[PDB]
């Protein structure tokens, strides 16, 4: 798995690949790993698929309930804290996951949450077996001044590089952009393919 | 001598404590619902009571989720607890199955919670009626639910003090498949028919949903156009 | 003095609270069942109290599974709870043994749940009667069950306000091993005999099942054909 | 003042609620049992209703296991629950020890369950009497059991409305070691003498068992031979 | 006012429900015990009803173990439960320590169980008196125990309807250290003195035990020799 | 006869025990809250009354957290328990989410706890009203909450014996967006109008909070400047 | 109105049920205790009645341990249960700390058990008073304890029917620090003063303990020397 | 009648059962507390009843720990249970945090336990008032606490039958920051003024504590100087 | 074991073989591994037989009950989600199974569910020890434009190839076809044998 979340001035960009393996065995080429969980909030999953998927269902349920109850969206930091409390509670019987939570409240945020509920905000982050390759690309090529078009290219590049070197990563790249103006928007596959073609890439 | 304990049938087979809970419902403001072409709406009379009150915070219409709303009448604390129950219960179904296929099952869970409070000593019934309205996989749905946990699905229905006048009006005048704006106009007329004593209708609350969409709450400028 | 508490026998050995729950049943709409050649059917009258109701919803005849169905009279909310209990209880048996061999055993579990609610302080009885009808490994079956948890097996029977007239009629007119149409025609006649002063029978609910088949619910036009 | 709760002794040391539960028993159909040579039998007066009742379906005589049967009188739902209890309690004893050596212990467990229901508030007594008949490692056995959980062992006995007539008749007519056929005849004779105003005994239920065999339930046809 | 609930003291400090429970005991059949030279005995009367009853299942003197027997009077089903309690409680002591050193502790556990049923709401007292008789390490023992859980140790004593007569007789006629035959003779005379006009007394139950030995139940033919 | 138990509805659908608990609330010292420009304040009448009493502690205005305060009227010990409940409940939310986004939800948890005490046998309602005031993500907030668990959001409001006077004064004189000092002056004036004629207001408690800051309690001297 | 339940205070702040429990205590036999030079003693009267009773058991004076004894008056079964509780509580303390330093704490544990039965519904108070006497690390101790769980420590004191006579006698005659023989003599004289006149004293129970020793019970012979 | 159950409000919003509990408190022996220069003291009158009573014992003034003491009035066994609660609750705080920073939180825990016993059916209130006095991290502290769980902090206060006379004396004679000896003098005088017509103070209990010290309990000949 | 589910334009085809082994020991030649669990829903089982058979009974009962309660069949994704939640709940004391759920709601679906409740939808899927052999055939020969008749032939080919190479697979091939028109239809075994003969296959 490879997932990534980056913040820009007034934007969050999140992307994943789609490969699902049992060891070397590629079971599914088109699994889903990036989800909208609230109006301006997305989440990526990595680690045990059944644990991650249950957590995706809980967060969609709870973030909706909260908003109904509060008449505002849960702050992204509050989402991360909720998760962090839940995972830590069961740390000796854990959800075996790495999670990215990204979104916009008054500002863009990306949080990274581990299986024991440790949660840290960062300007960008990556999870899964492909993440070290991703951090290579972002360290070299990330700028806080990038536009949304540039950040989108950047995560396509990061993930493409990871798919070349991580056999547990593969398949189509999914990308969502999150802003105050449009909310959470999933980019159409035809647009990602066009950018992969324009940037000179494969897989 | 038969009307003092919820667990006591009268000789004619009546549960008077349940009947008395439905009297509490008759004292609430009037609310109505109606199905229209590919849609369903809710309207609620706002009994205004002081300029010192925050208007925006009093809501009789409550979203259960993006596709399901309710309006209540009767004991307000009771109602609020039932709405909380309905909200938790919807999310539980969505976690379990991934979606809420048929709204009738949610309403039945709420109605079962209420029914249980009419069968056991040491508890009182909820003094509440609800109208639930939304879109599921069957289509637009409209249900009411009373203190006994009695449910009915409706084309159009009402609760609260002006229930009988509103139901009467709608039996005379309601037809299936009206465009949204005619359904709203008809609902406002039905509501006005219940006021009596040359009483002025102040801006009510309105919400609607049509197939393929999420609920919308009419802002107060939009409601005025029908007044 | 002796009719206030379910746990209290009268000096003649009666439980009046159980008897008063029966009175709630007598106020419900008439329903009937009858056995015919290789089959069993149920017919149900429907009290209709507004054209605003979706009448093809909250139905009187309820499938318990594909081979068993129930019809109820008395408190509706209580009836719902008992039908939910019968359904869960049917599936538990299926999971345990792989099938439901004898419908009498399902009926007894429902009837035991009802019996319980006549023996413990702090609970009221269910104000409900049920007819169960279906096919098991013995053949076509027809049972009834009252608020006391008293059950009986029948060739033909009825519940609700018209019970007495319908049973009268059937006791004169009923024949074993009629073909389906004729059984249905007899049942409508019986139902019609209970109506009073030129009162018209609107289209009731009718469901039937025969050996080797699943239940069918007659739709609107098939029922009117008999009206 | 002293007859409203099972936990209240009257000044004379009586428990009137328990006495009122007996009264329900008295309203039931007569049944009897008697020991014959190497055996024991039970006979039950059925008691009718319409030709619309499935005959041979809610039997008054109930097998507890292959070697033990019971018959009851009084509240029918209570009675079913006590028979289900007796069936499970016998199987528990068979699992524990491999067999049921002495039927009196089974009757005691059933009678202790009934006794509990005369001592704890919030509970009513079972409005039931039972006769148990079977064979154990001691020989043919016959016991009765009342709402109080009082038990007696007998050579012959009866329960239900016709009890005193039946017992009076047996008290002069009954002979120790009769053959099955003659025991059955005496039984029917005794049962008939309890009907008033030249009333006609339609086919009762009959069951018997003799040492080294399992129970037999007489067919409707085999009973007629005695009528 | 003060005699309806076990938890209510009267202004004179009395517990009327417990006193009414002692009335139930006065209605039972008469039984007595008495110590003699190196031993103790129990004698129970009982009215046999019909000749259709089984004697031998006749149930008055109950072994608690090989060294300890009881007789009871009052409500029979209550008495069976207390006798089962005593038996299981004697075995628990025997398992714990390997034996029962002092019968008085057994009687106290039973009496403590009966005391609790005079202190908690929701429960009625046991309407029973018991006599316990046997041998332990102290010697031959004789105790009684009443519905309040009050115990006394005796040289001779009695319970049941003829108690007062029997106690009076033994008051004048009892002597310590009689041979067994003289004790049984005196016991039989004391029992006879308690009968009215012309009764003569049918064969009662008799049981005795002497130091170094286990209980013996005199059988029908041994008892006859004393009549 | 419908006013003795919280679980008993009257024939008009009222819960008199809950209305009687309100009566307790009307006996307390008058307190009020008001929203002003970018803030909210609370003022409390201190009915001090004895020189031997410490004029420093058991205050009417209690901080719930640094951003939320409450003032209560009615049963004092009940009020302390609800304040303790509110403080713990605020911390639970802050630990779960990192902050308290909307104060309405805190008020609802407090009000739900109150509501629960109007529905179950064996408990009495809390004899308390609260006003909550503070700043959350939405801005300055002002709520009240009664024994029934009913809540409302306000621009200004009051509780205690002078509620009615204070509210009359404010419905006439209240203006939105006053700077702090004019809001306090208006509040003091509002509170003076409630006193019985010719009775001098001693220093009330005063607390206020503005967007971006924590609460401040006005010291004894700063209050005097307004007297 | 106010004297039917322990949980109900009268308008004057009284618990009548607890006061009625104290009336049971007054019907018991007189017992006394007194401190003498380096020790403490108990004397118990017993109206022993019938010669059929074994006089040598069910003693009024009960050892709690080797250094502590009690004597009770009131309901005998209650008293037994409280004595069982005291013995087990003493041993619990010994196991925990290795010894019982101060007898006052054991007495408070018994009295707290009694207090709790005056505060919770569903239960009646113990109808018992106890005196405790013994030696601990402080010296010889003497306490009484009543149905309310009220305790006092004494130089001399009495319980039972003759309490007041005994106490008024000791008020004038008692001296501190008498030798054992003179203390018993005074005790015996105090008890005789409480007698009915012409009525004589038939050998009480007497027990004593002095610092450094365990309790001695006076044998039947040594008591007579004092009469 | 609204005064029979603790969970029943009167139409005026009163809890009469709680008001009756505070009548019990009016019958106890008078006690008082007062703050002086850098300290606080407590004084208690003892109703001495006989020279046979050991007077060193069952003190009115009870240390809760080295820095905090209480004195109680009302039901003596109830008060003992609350003093036990206070002691353990003090220790729990000390274990949790290392120290008891503010005595008010200890008093609130005690008062919360008392408030509970006025809200739930099946319990009665404690018939007790307490004064707590000691030194915490704030300084010298004096609180009282009544059956309702109502608390106040004071400079001087009293409880028990002489409360009204003591408080009125202190109202006019009390001054803050008296040296210890002058505080005690005034305290003694305050107590003397509550005694009826030529009665005499029989040496009260006195205890005091000053900043940086532990409590001291005045001995007999120390209290003697003040009388 | 070998099981397979494939989707076509308006159909789901599911197939298994029938061998039940304990190590090398062929205990049963005709176990059943393909079940109808609802009107247009089938399930295949692999893994521990007891665990899988309990799940089959549960799913039959719950989907029949859901249908009665809702008046409509449970959507296929909702079936997979139900199983996902049930299996993840007992993660640490698991059902040791691999399931395929196939069916028709508004579209054809195949979901693959693992012992930790990880659930992924696919165009086709195979489970059991024989599955890698089936993925070979499917990768090489599957087409979305196939007819039901060719789809039936493909799965027989794929399972026959797996039986040749996987000793824990064997026995008769059971095939079911699910369409909106005809519902769930288990093909007659004589029809399967005829297709086997015609394709030139053995065993």
């Amino acid at each position: 798995t490879t997932t990534v979340g980056i913040t820009l001035k007034d934007a969050v960009i999140m992307a994943t690949e789609r490969r699902v393996t049992m060891e070397n065995f590629i079971m599914h080429k088109n699994g889903k790993k990036l989800f909208q969980i609230d109006t301006y909030t997305g989440m990526t999953i990595a680690g045990l698929v059944g644990d991650a998927q249950v957590l995706v269902r809980y967060m969609k349920a709870e973030l909706e309930l909260y908003r109904l109850q509060r008449r505002v969206n849960m702050p992204i930091e509050a989402v991360a804290t909720l998760l962090s409390n839940m995972l830590n509670q069961v740390k000796y019987m854990p959800y075996m996951v790495q999670l990215l939570v990204g979104g916009i409240d008054t500002a863009p945020h990306v949080f990274s949450i581990d299986a024991a509920g440790g949660s840290v905000e960062d300007i960008y982050a990556s999870t899964g077996s492909g993440s070290p390759f991703v951090y290579g690309v972002l360290e070299s090529q990330y700028s806080e001044k990038m536009t949304v078009d540039e950040g989108v290219d950047l995560v396509i590049r990061a993930i493409s590089a990871a798919k070349q070197r991580d056999s547990a990563s593969g398949g189509m790249i999914d990308v969502a952009v999150i802003t105050r103006k449009d909310g959470y928007v999933q980019l159409p596959t035809d647009q990602i393919e066009s950018r992969i073609r324009k940037l000179g890439l494969i897989l | 001598a038969y009307d003092r304990a919820i667990t006591v049938f009268s000789p004619d087979g009546r549960l008077f404590q349940v009947e008395y809970a439905r009297e509490a419902v008759k004292k609430g403001s009037t609310a109505l619902g109606m199905k229209f072409a590919n849609g369903v709406l809710l309207i609620s009379d706002k009994k205004v009571r002081s300029r010192l009150i925050e208007q925006n915070s009093i809501e009789k219409i409550q979203l259960i989720d993006d596709y399901v709303a309710a309006v209540t009448s009767g004991l307000v604390a009771d109602a609020r607890v039932l709405v909380d129950f309905a909200r938790i219960s919807a999310q539980q179904e969505k976690v379990t199955y991934g979606s809420l296929v048929n709204i009738e099952n949610l309403v039945k869970r709420v109605a079962d919670q209420m029914q249980q409070y009419t069968q056991y000593g040491g508890v009182r019934p909820y003094g509440v009626s609800l109208i639930f309205a939304g879109i599921d996989q069957i289509g637009p749905r409209l249900f009411d639910c009373d203190p006994a946990g009695t449910i009915n699905e409706y084309k159009a229905t009402a609760i609260g003090s002006g229930k009988d006048a509103v139901v009467s009006f709608l039996e005379r005048e309601y037809k299936e498949n009206l465009p949204e704006k005619e359904a709203v106009t008809l609902g406002i007329k039905a509501l006005k028919s219940s006021l009596e004593e040359g009483e002025e209708l102040k801006a009510p609350e309105i919400a609607s949903i049509t197939v393929g969409n999420k609920y919308r709450i009419y802002d107060q400028e939009e409601v005025k156009k029908f007044l």
